């Protein structure tokens, strides 16, 4: 379960730039991990490059 | 026998008769040999052995030390007592001896100016016999626990190859690609055959309790996959239709390629028709086995009954391959025995074991 | 200090068990893939590491 914007708010900073919350840093550690394995998994992987 | 002469001479019997039914007796007559001995020079186990298919007169042996034996079978002394001498050695000294164990050494068929040898440093090194110097080198990202040429490829020169990797590696020795490699296993392949009677299938068996046949010109996969029950418990396939109910560390085709002989981890081997896998319920008994590597077993060729050499703890149990039963323990190891290869001329024996010794089991009289 | 160690002879990681028994000084060392056996002479002292380094000296000396 991703939270919604509300538990990890992206607070607006003095000029422009949107800083992100932790959460959504680590949602994206998550997500790029995922799909990265995901990939692997569906091809052709080591089982201990899998692991 | 001297109504076999007879029958010889006077046509009665075709001399094919005389020929397998001697080499029969011969083989059930196996025994200790009484004078004859093999020089002794591995410093380890003796894991594997191979006799040269053209003139059965060398014998390769790789040991747990990393060194390679090339011995001479021929007595060429004038004596009835004579050892086995070693030819030739790839010993600690030699700039490419193998680091670690060498787990499997085939002889090159169609030619004993080349061999190959497999070990658990991740390298099958491919040796010219002559200046007995590597002629090439194939580095796997994992262990090999077998190797295998075809023994009729008058076409291709692959070399199957099975490491702890789930994949079965086909490397050519014709312009080097080791890059084909067959999907289907889950565990590690102990073992790895080429039929010897179709140019392009290859037997593999592997820790995941399955035995696949591939036509490796084929881009399909495994064309059967053996199952013991053939169909009794039947499930779709993720995890049923097992070849036995452990590791599947040993395969041997019969001589004339028709059968399939594997032995697993669950104490038993079993027969297999070739060409569909389906099992035959021979049924062998009990056949200790508890090797976490390659079991390497034998067939007999040219006799009135196939006979299989089955390393059996310490002792080499003979079976009839077709009936099940069983003929002998060859009883003169010290420690388990890990190879035994057959010398079909006579009828001959060679096992090696953990004890380092590689013992000549002849016919009596 | 680790008490499974990886085989001089077929370089299979943790392979390699070590069984002290002190009762009779003498320490096992012996690989679970290739089947490779080695014992020495072991002291209360003694620990697997120095097992494996007998094991990995009697190797050493014996390849000279
Ligand atoms: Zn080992």
């Amino acid at each position: 379960p991703v939270p919604p914007l509300s538990v990890r708010p992206a607070v607006v900073m003095q000029g422009s730039a949107r800083n992100q919350d932790d959460l959504t840093h680590k949602l994206a550690d998550i997500v790029k991990i995922n799909n990265q394995l995901r990939r692997n998994e569906q091809n052709g992987a080591a089982a201990h490059v899998i692991a | 026998m001297l109504g076999f002469l007879s029958a010889r001479q006077t046509g009665l019997e075709d001399p094919l008769r005389l020929r397998r039914a001697e080499s029969t007796r011969r083989v059930l007559g196996l025994e200790l040999n009484k004078d004859r001995d093999v020089e002794r020079i591995h410093g380890g186990g003796i894991n594997t052995l191979d006799i040269e298919p053209v003139e059965g007169r060398y014998m390769l042996s790789g040991g747990s030390d990393g060194v390679i034996v090339l011995y001479d079978l021929e007595n060429s002394s004038r004596q009835s007592y004579y050892t086995c001498k070693a030819v030739c050695s790839i010993g600690r000294d030699h700039p490419d001896v193998h680091r670690y164990s060498v787990e499997t050494v085939q002889w090159y068929p169609h030619d004993t100016g080349m061999f190959t040898s497999s070990s658990f440093d991740k390298t099958l090194k491919v040796w010219d016999t002559n200046t007995l110097q590597t002629a090439d080198v194939f580095n796997f990202e994992e262990t090999v626990y077998s190797h295998h040429m075809s023994p009729v490829s008058t076409k291709h020169c692959l070399v199957a190859v099975g490491t702890r990797g789930p994949k079965v590696q086909l490397c050519d020795l014709k312009s080097g690609s080791c890059s084909h490699i067959l999907q289907g296993h889950r565990q590690e392949i102990l073992a790895v055959s080429w039929s010897p009677r179709y140019d392009y299938i290859l037997a593999t068996a592997s820790a995941d309790s399955r035995v696949k046949l591939w036509d490796v010109r084929r881009a399909s996969g495994c064309l059967i996959t053996l199952d013991q029950h053939n169909g009794k418990k039947s499930q779709a396939v993720e995890s049923a239709n097992t070849a036995h109910n452990g590791k599947v560390n040993g395969l041997c085709f019969t001589s004339d390629g028709l059968h399939l002989l594997t032995v697993g981890t669950d104490n038993r081997m079993r027969l297999w028709n070739s060409s569909n896998g389906e099992n035959t319920l021979v049924n062998y008994g009990k056949v200790c086995n508890n090797s976490k590597k390659g079991l390497k077993f034998t067939v007999s060729c040219g006799c009135s009954s196939e006979f299989v050499f089955v390393p059996y703890g310490s002792t080499i149990a003979v079976y009839t391959v077709y009936s099940g039963e069983q003929i002998t323990m060859l009883k003169g190891h010290y420690k388990t025995v890990d190879c035994c290869v057959f010398q079909s001329n006579f009828q001959e024996l060679y096992s090696g074991s953990r004890d380092c010794n590689i013992l000549a089991w002849v016919p009596s009289l | 200090l680790e008490t499974q160690f990886t085989c001089p002879f077929c370089n299979h990681e943790k392979s390699c068990d070590v069984k002290m028994d002190r009762a009779r000084n003498t320490g096992v060392i012996s690989c679970t893939v290739c089947l490779e056996e080695f014992q020495t002479p072991i002291t209360y002292l003694s620990e697997p590491v120095d097992v494996y380094s007998d094991w990995i000296d009697a190797c050493e000396a014996a390849n000279q």
